């Protein structure tokens, strides 16, 4: 997974270098931003059921045509799969906050999402609606601290831009 | 502005041919089509056919196929209707109208009208004549044989004979139409509402579907005060 | 590669679970000891040349047949390759120490290392002896117990990082 | 520009070969199928205004949510651009029928359509609706001969599968 | 590539000078504004998609000849290439903003970009118009003055970072 | 590369026009003469070795300085390169004849051929003499007027294909 | 110029990626460690004359054979060169502390030092003696703070290991 540690160790290994002052400095940044990103991860992990339910409700409210026959979510099982997909993305965002990098998202939700959603007629706009609602729904300091919100919204914007 | 000057009234004999003309000005000729509308004496409008000068493609009402031939001249920005095997049934006033392409498929601007002497969606205007007074709120309603998708145009035909596009897409006002005119309808039933009637509104009003070819007009409702 | 945080994430992903409070607390402990981990990595890398040279020299001194004709450290080329991959092993061990996870070491150095050494005729016993001398020296440098070189650090206990270094070197030895 | 002629000449040139029996035979196939594909091209070229209008109307009827604010086609200009896009695709299909290969479509409508439509929030399902309607709207022998219909529906299915 | 610190040392190296107290103070100012710089980069990258798409759309809307036949944004392939170029230019501008130095942008995106666009027939006027729309949008996002989206930050003055983003985009426009 | 149909399409695409009735009729004429075009290509390719060898031999016979020392056909290597270039030019001319369009010939053989020949010292006058002898022989084979080789075809007029072959060879000569 | 920022941005550019959360987090580490490394750089920059003099004196004290004819430092010009080289290395170390990475050292003192010193009969052990003496001469907190000393000694150890 992409992260501060993996990025700098990969750069060191590509050059065949022992970890130098720059790599230790980047890991110090890991240490510094860990508080905020792990607070965001803890809040998301402890509240993901409600967050995913709200995101999916917003997705289907913005795009009621998804319920129409032949569309994604025209059956109850497909709606459950939509909420499960939002759960998967929220869990990958929790993983990204824990890791400190987009690696979990990149490798487990984004890498082939374009082809999967094209093959299964899943419009990326619905996922974008769920994630945009999740990002806008978060408020500070009620849900998390300001920097935890920064990290959480950064991961949400990352997945949104992966879908855009 | 858009004018679409037409040729003068031409008199012919049964079995002869008449080459109607329509000179367009004020707009890019190839950005629009040219539709031709036949109106018999004291009858409703009837779409003959449309030609798009950009491609030269012609679309004809089946009632006028071989009877009418549509050609256009991009150099002179003019369009021609050629009537063949003229009869008494061809005695009518023929209009040329600027035709939009895809969603703007509206006869936005009409010609003065050239008089000539010797599965379709049925557009029904139930009340063929309505009488009202100044300042009244009159409603002109028409029905489509099959469900259309708000692709309805309303046309004001003055007693002089000139035809103007009032409302397109069932609700959108034309460039010079005052807010007194309004339209409504979603399925098969559509209504034209004129609030605070004025003497300039004394005209015959036609609803025209552009959901499916051939384009069809309603019978027309004459509004008199 | 995986670091400690990505390792926790991969373990959580096996159950489709969000990173639990226990794993979160373990990662905060990893963060709370992050400065000590950076000091340990700095101690290893700042003495990497001495660690590798001392380990290879000790392996040769305890096994003089390595530098005899037919020995795998005989010529200057074989000596250079032995020192080079002792440095490589120490570098990947330091990568594991920095990452907090063995994934980088395993995947990028230990994958196929045993088969490669078998194909080359590199003696596994001498290789693990060199790796174990590197383990001892690197552990001493983590604990700042090296006799001839002391590095100033805040007083405290780095036995967890020392055990991590020892475990990475043990993974190296067990791979070959 | 992918076609029979260009394909076999490219294969000959890659091997540094003069045209041989196989290449002339493939060009004979060009000669044989040209009647049907050029009939389809002529019918489409002479009737593209009505076909494009019907396809766009079907697209917006199947997806009225496109008219909603923030969606593709929430302005009259954007609706005109949708019909213009269907025009572009129908013209590229006319080009493919004339060429005898998907080369015009591949190079001018498909090559970057994924990224363009993702960037501009243009759901591929709307284009697919327009083209599926056009394919199902075609009637034999009312609009085309059977083989002309085969070629026209093949080009339409090709663009649909490029969007799927 | 160089960052602001490496730029300072390169300037210092031209006179064989140790990094002076004034240059050191400028770098401490860079560090003290480092959180604001990170917020600025986050503002750009979190809105990069709409920045690039809006810039290309505005360039095309102001210059409809681009999407006409023979225009450089005519086909879907050309439009995708234009959007990709806008994304690349914004990515390197964000690299410069993060680094505090335009060396990455110049060397890795602008070196030969003018000649490449001339060879490809990419209109320079439209390219700089798109780059200027990206500049306006990115500056608004740094200043949190974007009409349709706001990003929560601590209140303060990021006008130095806005000017830095504008200067990077101006370097892009002047290069072509 | 483009063929005749793709050439018509490219011309139509410049105006965003569907392929018009006149261009369609021209392509239908191309199809109706398709069997004659295949016969012409077959005539050229079935005699390609003789065409190329005769052209190079005639170029040398009319310019004996080519095989003198310092001449560009002097050694066996230069002779083989000259025969190979003649074969390549004839092959791309036959590609153009099969395609009905010069795009393949221009882009894949004539692009940079003049500059390459200038850099190599290949005499342009002798090259065009060889290309013109190839043009004459290939035209004769199209018309089945070759003295020593007749190919059976249905009686008819292939002057359009002969003029196409001549025009392709003229494009080759004018390129260099 | 290897640094936290340059390593991070180069890794992002190699993958064609916008700066991500881990990138900003590494830069946060730059921010966090900048205080210590810039304190070390300021102390070295303000005291480099004495430090370089001491390092060169220690180098020649440990290896008086360098004064012998045919050896490096057999003339006053060569001894001045020695001290100038130590000044070059200390300036590169000051640059590395300012940059936060070994970039300046790698590119300006290390990259070709092996070949240069072999060609000019410059024993790397004399440089190592100077740098080891400088590293062991530093006193905390008399000369600099603990973490500034960590950064300075790390740079010196990097030079020594480059010469080993
Ligand atoms: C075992 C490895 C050591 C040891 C380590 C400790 N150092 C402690 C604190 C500490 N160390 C650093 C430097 C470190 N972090 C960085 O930012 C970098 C480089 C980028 C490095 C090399 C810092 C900043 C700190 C915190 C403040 C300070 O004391 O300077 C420490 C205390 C616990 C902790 O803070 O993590 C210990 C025990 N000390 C030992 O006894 C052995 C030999
Ligand atoms: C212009 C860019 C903005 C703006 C920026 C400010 N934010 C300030 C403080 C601040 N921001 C962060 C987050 C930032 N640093 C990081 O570590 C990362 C990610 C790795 C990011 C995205 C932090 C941690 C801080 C420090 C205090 C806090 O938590 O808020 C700030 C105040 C000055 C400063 O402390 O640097 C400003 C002005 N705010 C604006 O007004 C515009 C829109
Ligand atoms: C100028 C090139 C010639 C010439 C050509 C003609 N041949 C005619 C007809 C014709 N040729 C073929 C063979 C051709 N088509 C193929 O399928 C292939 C290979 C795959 C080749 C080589 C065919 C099948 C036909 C049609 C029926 C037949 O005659 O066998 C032809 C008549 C016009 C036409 O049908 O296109 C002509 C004039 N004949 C000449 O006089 C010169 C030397
Ligand atoms: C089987 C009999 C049909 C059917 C016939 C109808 N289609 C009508 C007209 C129509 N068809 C198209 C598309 C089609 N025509 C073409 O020229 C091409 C080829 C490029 C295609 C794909 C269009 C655009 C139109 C409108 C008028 C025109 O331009 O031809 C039609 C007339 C009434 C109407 O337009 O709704 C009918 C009833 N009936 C069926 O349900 C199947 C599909
Ligand atoms: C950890 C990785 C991971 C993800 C990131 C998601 C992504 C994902 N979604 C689907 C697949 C699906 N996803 C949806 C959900 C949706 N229907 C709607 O109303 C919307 C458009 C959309 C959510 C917004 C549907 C309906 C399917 C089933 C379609 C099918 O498999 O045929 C699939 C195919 C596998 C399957 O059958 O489930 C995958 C991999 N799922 C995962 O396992
Ligand atoms: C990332 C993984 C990685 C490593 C760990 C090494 C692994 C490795 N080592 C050698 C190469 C070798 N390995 C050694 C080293 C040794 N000889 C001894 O006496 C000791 C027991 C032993 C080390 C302690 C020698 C001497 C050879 C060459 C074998 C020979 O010439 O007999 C080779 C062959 C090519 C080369 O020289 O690089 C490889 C791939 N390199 C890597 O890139
Ligand atoms: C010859 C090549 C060629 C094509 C094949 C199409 C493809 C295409 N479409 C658009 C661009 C567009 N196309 C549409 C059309 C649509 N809106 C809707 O209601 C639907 C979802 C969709 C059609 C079904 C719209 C609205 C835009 C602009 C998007 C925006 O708002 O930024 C663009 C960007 C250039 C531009 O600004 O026009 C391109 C290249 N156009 C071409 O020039
Ligand atoms: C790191 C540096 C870097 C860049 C900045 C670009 C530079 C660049 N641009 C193009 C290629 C191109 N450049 C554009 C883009 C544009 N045309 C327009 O209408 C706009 C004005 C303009 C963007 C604003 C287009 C459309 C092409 C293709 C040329 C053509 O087909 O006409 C290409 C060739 C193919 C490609 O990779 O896209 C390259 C290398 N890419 C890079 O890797
Ligand atoms: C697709 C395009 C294409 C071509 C047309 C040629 C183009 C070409 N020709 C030559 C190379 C050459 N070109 C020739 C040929 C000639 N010298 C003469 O006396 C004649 C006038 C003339 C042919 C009629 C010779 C002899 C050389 C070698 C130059 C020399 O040794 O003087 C070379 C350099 C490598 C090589 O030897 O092949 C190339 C790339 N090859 C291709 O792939
Ligand atoms: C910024 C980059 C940079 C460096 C890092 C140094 C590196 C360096 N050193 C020397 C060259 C030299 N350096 C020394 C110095 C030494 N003599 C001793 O007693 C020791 C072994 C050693 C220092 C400990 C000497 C004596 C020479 C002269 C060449 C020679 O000895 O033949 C030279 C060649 C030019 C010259 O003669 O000065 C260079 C480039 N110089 C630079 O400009
Ligand atoms: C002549 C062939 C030769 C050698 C070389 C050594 C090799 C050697 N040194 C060791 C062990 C060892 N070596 C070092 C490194 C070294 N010691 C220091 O104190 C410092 C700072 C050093 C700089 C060079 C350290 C740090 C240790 C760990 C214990 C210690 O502090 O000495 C060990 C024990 C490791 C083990 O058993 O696994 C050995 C065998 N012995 C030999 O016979
Ligand atoms: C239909 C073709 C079309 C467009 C697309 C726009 C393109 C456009 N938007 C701009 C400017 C612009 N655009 C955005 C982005 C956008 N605005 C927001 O407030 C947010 C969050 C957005 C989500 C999409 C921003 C942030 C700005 C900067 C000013 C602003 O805050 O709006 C500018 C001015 C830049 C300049 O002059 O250099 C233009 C031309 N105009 C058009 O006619
Ligand atoms: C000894 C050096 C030498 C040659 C070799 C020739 C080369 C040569 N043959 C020609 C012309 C030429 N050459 C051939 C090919 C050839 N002829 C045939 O009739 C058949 C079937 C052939 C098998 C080899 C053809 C078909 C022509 C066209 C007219 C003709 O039939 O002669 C031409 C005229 C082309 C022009 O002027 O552009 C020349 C110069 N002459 C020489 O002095």
């Amino acid at each position: 997974m992409k992260s501060v540690i993996t990025t700098t160790i990969s750069a060191a290994d590509a050059a065949g270098r022992f970890p130098s002052s720059s790599d230790l400095e980047s890991v110090q940044g890991n240490i510094q931003r860990a508080a905020s990103r792990l607070e965001a991860a803890e809040k998301l992990a402890g509240n993901h059921e409600a967050v995913v339910k709200e995101a999916g409700d917003a997705c289907f409210a913005k795009y009621p045509y998804l319920k129409n026959p032949g569309e994604a979510g025209d059956s109850q099982e497909k709606i459950n799969k939509c909420y499960r997909d939002i759960d998967h993305y929220m869990r990958l965002i929790n993983y990204s906050l824990v890791v400190g990098g987009t690696g979990p998202l990149d490798e487990w939700g984004i890498a082939g999402a374009r082809e999967v959603y094209r093959a299964l007629n899943l419009p990326g706009s619905s996922y974008i609606a769920a994630f945009v609602f999740t990002r806008d729904r978060l408020c500070v300091p009620r849900d998390m601290s300001a920097q935890a919100a920064v990290e959480f919204s950064g991961a949400l914007d990352y997945v949104i831009n992966s879908l855009c | 502005e858009v004018q679409l000057q037409q040729s003068g009234a031409e008199l012919a004999r049964p079995g002869a041919s008449v080459k109607l003309s329509c000179k367009a000005s004020g707009y890019t000729f190839t950005s629009y089509g040219i539709s031709w509308v036949k109106q018999r004496t004291g009858q409703g409008l009837e779409w003959i056919g449309e030609i798009y000068p950009r491609s030269g493609n012609t679309y004809y009402n089946e009632k006028f196929k071989g009877k009418a031939t549509l050609t256009a001249d991009k150099s002179s920005s003019t369009a021609y209707m050629e009537l063949r095997s003229l009869t008494s049934e061809d005695s009518a006033v023929y209009f040329c109208a600027r035709q939009g392409y895809y969603a703007n498929s509206q006869f936005t601007y009409w010609g003065q009208g050239t008089l000539v002497t010797v599965s379709d969606i049925q557009m029904t205007q139930t009340t063929s004549s309505l009488s009202a007074s100044l300042g009244d709120r009159v409603t002109i309603s028409c029905s489509a044989s099959q469900g259309i998708s708000n692709y309805l145009n309303w046309y004001q035909q003055k007693p002089d004979g000139t035809v103007k596009l009032l409302i397109y897409y069932t609700s959108s006002l034309h460039s010079g139409v005052p807010s007194r005119f309004s339209g409504s309808g979603s399925g098969t039933d559509y209504s034209l509402t004129i609030s605070n009637l004025e003497p300039e509104d004394i005209a015959t009003y036609y609803c025209q579907q552009y959901s499916k070819l051939p384009w069809t007009f309603g019978g027309g409702t004459n509004l008199e005060i | 590669m995986l670091d400690a945080f990505s390792r926790v994430v991969v373990n959580s992903d096996s159950k489709a679970a969000y990173v639990s409070g226990s794993d979160l607390q373990a990662l905060k402990t990893f963060i709370a000891d992050g400065n000590k981990r950076l000091d340990a990595v700095n101690s290893i890398v700042s003495n990497a040349s001495c660690i590798v040279s001392d380990a290879v020299s000790g392996m040769i001194c305890e096994n003089p047949g390595l530098i005899a004709p037919g020995g795998n450290c005989y010529t200057n080329r074989r000596m250079a390759a032995c020192l080079r991959d002792g440095e490589i092993i120490l570098r990947y061990t330091s990568y594991a120490l920095l990452a907090g996870d063995s994934s980088v070491l395993e995947d990028r150095c230990l994958n196929g290392l045993k088969e490669t050494y078998i194909a080359l005729g590199v003696p596994t016993n001498s290789t693990v002896r060199a790796v174990s001398i590197m383990k001892s020296s690197a552990v001493a440098f983590i604990s700042n117990t090296a006799s001839q070189r002391k590095m100033a650090t805040a007083d405290g206990d780095c036995s967890a990082l020392s055990s991590e270094v020892a475990s990475y070197c043990d993974k190296v030895s067990a791979a070959i």
